[PDB]
RNA sequence: AAACCGGGCACUACGGUGAGACGUGAAAACACCCGAUCCCAUUCCGACCUCGAUAUGUGGAAUCGUCUUGCGCCAUAUGUACUGAGAUUGUUCGGGAGACAUGGUCCAAGCCCGGUGA
RNA sequence: AGCGUAUGAUGUCGAUGGCCCGAGGUAGAGCACUCAAUGGGCUAGGGUGCUUACCAACCCCAGGGAAACUCCGAAUACAGGCCGUUCUCGUUUGUACAGACAGACUUUUGGGGUGCUAAGAUCCAAAGUCGAGAGGGAAACAGCCCAGAUCGUACGCUAAGGUCCCUAAGCAAUCACUUAGUGGAAAAGGAAGUGAUCGAGCGAUGACAACCAGGAGGUGGGCUUGGAAGCAGCCAUCCUUUGAAGAAAGCGUAAUAGCUCACUGGUCUAGCUCCAUGGCACCGAAAAUGUAUCAGGGCUCAAGUGAUUCACCGAAGCGACGAGA
RNA sequence: GUAGGCUCAAGCAAAUCUGCUCGUGAGCGUAAUGGUAUAAGCCUGCCUGACUGUGAGACCGACUGGUCGAACAGAGACGAA
C-alpha cells in the first residue's frame, strides 16, 4: 500500500511546542528536542558532539543513549523548559536505544507530555 | 409568453411578429444599450466623499 | 391487477456541512454532519462517535486539502491564539517574565 | 541541410495562397458569432515559447471563403500538416501590414453538423522550429501488390502519423508504397521513408497497414 | 451482439428515464474513426434498434449487389451507433398509474454530428449510394462523409 | 569567518511519484558487508526488526548527485458544450468548461550537530 | 407550524446590492472505476489436414455510451464577515381575533418523474398571472403581453399593440426579396422557379447544344454450354492499329444479325455544365348545418418578407388643474 | 474496552512462500451509501467504561420527541508513559 503522509497530532486544548526526537545511527547516538512554531533546535544532544565523544567510550550502544539522554534531559532543566512530548518514527519502539532515551530524560526530572 | 398553439381547446393565438413589434423591440433594445454604456463609464471607479 | 413493489424512502438525515470556511465558531457549535469522515479533523476540532465534527475552541473556521492525496480536514483557529500548556505558564513563563524584566 | 531531399515530397505550388487575417479585438462566443455573421473565422496567431502567459498571442479573423476552399481543396489533414503565409492587415484591402509570418494552422473546428468553419488555429514557424505534425498517409502501389491481386483486403489502421519535424521540411504527406506486400504481412511506423531529422514520436512497432487474408 | 438485433445482453437496471434527446452535439467536430466514408447525424434524436439494422442491411445488401466476386466481400462496415437504452410501455384498456410498464424495445440517443455509420473497401460512388439508401430507413437528417 | 560538504528536523507537488543511462563514498558523515550471547524479531527462520561488533573493505541493495523522459502537477490559450438575466416564439448583455493545443518542473529558502576550510 | 389583523414591548433591524471568502459534484464532458459495448494487432491455446482463408484467452492500439458510473467539471444558487442604498418596522416577541389546509394556467418535452418526448393528464422544482385585479392589446378571451382603478375634467405624454377601410393614427421614407393570396395551418420526400456569394471543370488551342461521318483489329478472349459470338452466368479485362473506339454502356436476337452510347474528326460560334453556403417561393395537403386556417373587406399598381429610419395613435400607467381621507 | 504488533484484494515472475506491479478493487455480522491502511481491518495479552449522577454548547423540529458533545464528581480497566 502507498504510506500515508506522518502528520503531526491535532491540537485539542494546548500548544505544547517541544517536541523530542532521537536517531541513531552505526556510530552516534543523537536527540534534538525541537521548538515546534518556530521550527528552531531548543536543545540537543549528541555522542558525536566534540566535547562528548571523548568522555565516554562507547558512542553506539544503549549505555550511550542512556547517557545523552541524561544529558540532554539536565541541559533541558538547565534551560528552564520543564517538559517534553515524546515523538517516535515509523521503525521506533519503546525498546532499546529510544527506551534507554526516553527514560533518562524522565529519570533526569523532564515531565513526559 | 404562451408558445402552446396547436394543442387543447384553449385557444392562444400565435402573436405574429410584425414590423411594429420589430420597432417596439428596437426601442426597447436601444435604451438597454444606452444603460449598459452608462455602467460601462461609470463602472471604472467609485464616487468619493461617503 | 398491478401492483407496485416500491414505495419506500426514509425520513431525511439533513447531512453536510453547518458551518463554512471563514464562520465563527463557539465551543461545542457542529461544523459538518456527515457519514464517514469526508472531513477529518483538524486543530480544535472534536470528532463524535457519528464522526460529527464539532468545535472545541471559539475561533474561526479554516478548511485544508491535502493537495497529494485529497483529504480534507477543517481546523478552528483560535481567537486569542494558541494557549501554552499550563507547565509552560507555571515555569517556562515565569522564567520568561524574569528574562524578560532583567532586559 | 535544411532542405527537402530529392524524390520527396514538397508543398505544392498551387495551394500557396497568402492567408489573410485583420485583428480582433476581444474573445469569446459573442464577438465569434458577430464576426461568423460578418463572414469571418475567428483566429489567433501565437507561438511556442511562453505557453504560459499565452505565446505572445495576437487575435485575428479570416475569411470563411478562403479557409472553406483551402480546407476543401487540400483536406483536412493535408490543411494541418503545411505552412501558410499569413498577412495582417488593418482592414481588408488596406496597406497596413501588422505581421507577416510563415505559420503551421495547428488546429481547426468545423461544425460537427454542417462542417462550417468556427475556429482556425495558427502557430508560429520561423526557421528552426520543431512542431509536433500529423502529417497524412498516401498509399500507392495498391493495383501492382501480389496480396490485392489475389483477392485480399486491405486493413489501413493508421491514416495520419504523428512525427516530430522541424519547419523547413515538414511533409505534406508521406507515401507508403504497397507494392512488395503479399497477403499476411504489415508494414509498421518504422518502414516509413522519411528525412533523417524527423523523429517519430510513438513507439516503430505501431502498425501502419496490413492485408488480412482474403476468405477463401 | 445478437447477430442483427442490437442491444445490451444484460443491463445493471430494467427501466430507464425517459431522459431528454432533443439536444447535443460534439463540442469538437467530428471525425471518422475506422473508415474511409461514413454517415453521420445532422440532427439530435432517438433511433430504434430495428431501424438502425434495417439501414445496416441496406448498405449490406447494396455492397452484396454492387459488387461481385473477390470485391463482393472486401466491402467493410463498422456501426458506432449501439441500442442501450429500453423503452417501456402500457397495454390498451390500462389505467395511468399502477408503477412503470414492462419494457417493449431498444432505442440509442444520437446527438448532432455523432457518426452512425462507417464504410471502405468500397469505391466513392458505392459508398454515397449506400448511405442515401441507409437514410431512408432513418428518421433523423444524416450527412454523408469522407475522410480527408 | 564566510562559503562548501554530511546527517537530523523544517519547507514543498513547477518542489510529487516512476523508468533508463552516467557518475559519486570527501583524512568526515550515511548505509551495507560480519555475528546472534543478553534485550528484541519469527503463528518456522537475524528474511524484517533488534542488540552487538567494523585503523578502513564496498556503494552490488538502498542513500546521494547529473542528465533524458513517463504519469501527474502548475500556468495559459483559441473555439465549442453548457449556463445567469432578458421573450423580436430568446436577433441582447454576461459567466464559461471537459477534451485539445502551448510551455514549465522554477525562483526563494530556516535551525542544530559534525567535517573541511580555519 | 407557515401565511392575515389589532394593540403593546424590544432590536437596529428587515429588504436589496457591492467586496471578500467557503463546501460542492448538477449541466456538460470523459472512460481513470463499475456496468454496457466496436474494430484491429499480437500470440497463448483449442481443434484440421510440418501445416492449418477456422475460431483464439491475456496484454497492446484505435474508439468512447450510463438516473442509481466519475480521471474531470461549470453557470447559477446557498452560508458567513464587512460596507453601501432604502427611513420604510414591512424585523423579533407578548397579548387578543382569525381565515385557510379542493387550487388553475403559462414559461420549446430546453428543470425533471409517470404517460405515448399524448392530453385543457398527473406528480414535484423555480418564476409569473389568476384566485382576490378593473383598464389597453391578443377578433371574441380567468391564467398570455402591457399595466395596478380614492374622486372630477370635451387638458397633456406614453406602454403593449398599431397607423388603406372596418378602426384612433402613414395609399409613410430608403435599399433589397416573393408573385405562392405564400403571407393567412401541416412532415419525410420530390421538383428545381427565382435571386446573393464562393468555388469546380471545360473553353477561340473552338467548348456546350445542333447537323454530318466513323465507332475498328487479335476475337467467336477462356470457361459455361442445346446455343451463347460486346451484351443468361463465372473468370480474365489485356494488347494493337489508330483521329478515335469499353473484351462493351444501352437496347435488341434462340444464338448470330442489326441499331445506338462512351470516344473521335468535320461544320458552326460564345460562353457552357455542376459544387458549397445560407434568402424567398412550389407539390406532398381528404370530413361531415355554411365560405369557415388574415375577424371581414380587400391587398402584389403591397396593405406581403428582410434591414434601416421618422412622425403619430394608443391604458383607469404618469403628468396638469380641482377635491377628499 | 485497552496496550502492543501486523497489512489486505488482484495481477505477473519463478510455478505454496519469496519478490515486483498496482491502489481500495479485501475486510469491517447483517441492505445500500459514505468512510477507512502504524486503521474503523487482522493477531495476541489483560479486562468489563455494554459504569453511577450530571452536562457548556450546538444539530434536527408543528408538538410529542430524537442526535452529537467539550467538561465535572465518584468508582474502575488497560498502558512505561
Ligand atoms: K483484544
Ligand atoms: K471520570
Ligand atoms: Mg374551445
Ligand atoms: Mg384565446
Ligand atoms: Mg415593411
Ligand atoms: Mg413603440
Ligand atoms: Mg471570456
Ligand atoms: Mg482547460
Ligand atoms: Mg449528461
Ligand atoms: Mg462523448
Ligand atoms: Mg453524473
Ligand atoms: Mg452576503
Ligand atoms: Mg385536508
Ligand atoms: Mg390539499
Ligand atoms: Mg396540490
Ligand atoms: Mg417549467
Ligand atoms: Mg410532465
Ligand atoms: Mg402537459
Ligand atoms: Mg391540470
Ligand atoms: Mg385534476
Ligand atoms: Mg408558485
Ligand atoms: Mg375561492
Ligand atoms: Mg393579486
Ligand atoms: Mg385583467
Ligand atoms: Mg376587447
Ligand atoms: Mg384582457
Ligand atoms: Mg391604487
Ligand atoms: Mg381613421
Ligand atoms: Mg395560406
Ligand atoms: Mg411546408
Ligand atoms: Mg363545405
Ligand atoms: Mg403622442
Ligand atoms: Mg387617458
Ligand atoms: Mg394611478
Ligand atoms: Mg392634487
Ligand atoms: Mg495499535
Amino acid at each position: 500500500v502507498i504510506p500515508p503522509a506522518v502528520r503531526p497530532p491535532r491540537l485539542f486544548d494546548y500548544l505544547k511546542p517541544y517536541v523530542l526526537k532521537m536517531h541513531f545511527t552505526n556510530k552516534f547516538v543523537h536527540a534534538q528536542v525541537i521548538h515546534s512554531p518556530t521550527a528552531t533546535v531548543a536543545c540537543a544532544a549528541s555522542s558525536q558532539e566534540k566535547a562528548l565523544r571523548e568522555t565516554m567510550g562507547v558512542t553506539r550502544d544503549v549505555a550511550a543513549a542512556s547517557k545523552i539522554g541524561k544529558i540532554l534531559g539536565e541541559r533541558l532543566l538547565m534551560k528552564d523548559i520543564p517538559a517534553v512530548a515524546i515523538h517516535m518514527k515509523k521503525e521506533q519502539r519503546y525498546h532499546g536505544k529510544v527506551k534507554a532515551v526516553i527514560d533518562s530524560v524522565r529519570e533526569a526530572g523532564v515531565k513526559l507530555l | 409568453i404562451v408558445k402552446k398553439h396547436d394543442s387543447g381547446g384553449l385557444i392562444w393565438k400565435r402573436i405574429k411578429l410584425t414590423s411594429t413589434r420589430k420597432a417596439n423591440a428596437k426601442t426597447r433594445l436601444r435604451r438597454v444599450w444606452q444603460n449598459e454604456a452608462v455602467l460601462k463609464a461609470c463602472g471604472t471607479s467609485d464616487a468619493s466623499v461617503s | 391487477a398491478g401492483s407496485t413493489k416500491n414505495g419506500r424512502d426514509s425520513k431525511p438525515k439533513n447531512l453536510g456541512v453547518k458551518k463554512f470556511g471563514g464562520e465563527n465558531v463557539i465551543p461545542g457549535n457542529i461544523i459538518v454532519r456527515q457519514r464517514g469522515t469526508r472531513f477529518h479533523p483538524g486543530d480544535y476540532v472534536g470528532i463524535g462517535k457519528d464522526h460529527t465534527l464539532f468545535a472545541l475552541k471559539e475561533g474561526r473556521v479554516r478548511f485544508e486539502k491535502n493537495k497529494i492525496t485529497g483529504r480534507k480536514w477543517i481546523h478552528v483557529d483560535p481567537k486569542g491564539g494558541h494557549v501554552l500548556h499550563p507547565i509552560y505558564t507555571r515555569a517556562a513563563a515565569t522564567k520568561s517574565t524574569q528574562m524578560e524584566t532583567a532586559s | 541541410q535544411l532542405e527537402y531531399l530529392p524524390g520527396f515530397p514538397r508543398p505544392d505550388a498551387k495551394h500557396a495562397e497568402t492567408i489573410l487575417a485583420v485583428p480582433r479585438s476581444d474573445s469569446g462566443k459573442n464577438i465569434s458569432a458577430k464576426e461568423r455573421k460578418a463572414g469571418r473565422v475567428p483566429s489567433i496567431i501565437f507561438e511556442q515559447e511562453d505557453g504560459q502567459h499565452g505565446g505572445n498571442k495576437r487575435l485575428v479573423s479570416v475569411q470563411t471563403n478562403q479557409i472553406r476552399k483551402l480546407v476543401t481543396h487540400l483536406g483536412y489533414s493535408f490543411f494541418l500538416s503545411r505552412l501558410f503565409d499569413v498577412e495582417v492587415r488593418s482592414e481588408i484591402g488596406s496597406d497596413e501590414v501588422i505581421e507577416k509570418v510563415r505559420a503551421l494552422p495547428r488546429s481547426i473546428h468545423l461544425h460537427s453538423g454542417t462542417d462550417a468553419p468556427l475556429n482556425v488555429t495558427f502557430i508560429r514557424a520561423p526557421p528552426g522550429t520543431l512542431l509536433k505534425v500529423d502529417i497524412p498517409l498516401v498509399f500507392i502501389g495498391d493495383d501492382v501488390s501480389p496480396g490485392l491481386k489475389k483477392g485480399a483486403s486491405l486493413n489501413t489502421i493508421k491514416r495520419t502519423v504523428k512525427f516530430l519535424c522541424p519547419a523547413e521540411i515538414v511533409p505534406p504527406y508521406i507515401e507508403v508504397d504497397l507494392s512488395l506486400l503479399d497477403v499476411g504481412q504489415k508494414l509498421v511506423a518504422g518502414d516509413l521513408k522519411v528525412h533523417p531529422a524527423l523523429k517519430l514520436i510513438r513507439p516503430k512497432d505501431e502498425p501502419i497497414v496490413k492485408i488480412a487474408g482474403g476468405r477463401v | 451482439k445478437k447477430g442483427d438485433v442490437l442491444y445490451p445482453k444484460r443491463t445493471k437496471y430494467s427501466k430507464y428515464r425517459k431522459g431528454r434527446c432533443s439536444r447535443g452535439c460534439k463540442p469538437d467536430g467530428t471525425k471518422l474513426g475506422f473508415g474511409r466514408y461514413g454517415i453521420k447525424s445532422c440532427k439530435a434524436g432517438r433511433l430504434s434498434y430495428r431501424a438502425i439494422e434495417a439501414a445496416r442491411r441496406a448498405i449490406i445488401g447494396h455492397f452484396h449487389r454492387a459488387m461481385s466476386g473477390q470485391f463482393r466481400r472486401n466491402g467493410k462496415i463498422w456501426v458506432r451507433v449501439f441500442a442501450d437504452l429500453p423503452i417501456t410501455g402500457k397495454p390498451t384498456e390500462v389505467r395511468m398509474g399502477r408503477g412503470k410498464g414492462n419494457p417493449t424495445g431498444w432505442i440509442a440517443r444520437v446527438s448532432t454530428g455523432q457518426i452512425l455509420f462507417e464504410m471502405d473497401g468500397v469505391s466513392l460512388a458505392n459508398a454515397r449510394q449506400a448511405a442515401t439508401l441507409a437514410a431512408h430507413k432513418l428518421c433523423l437528417s444524416t450527412k454523408f462523409v469522407q475522410w480527408s
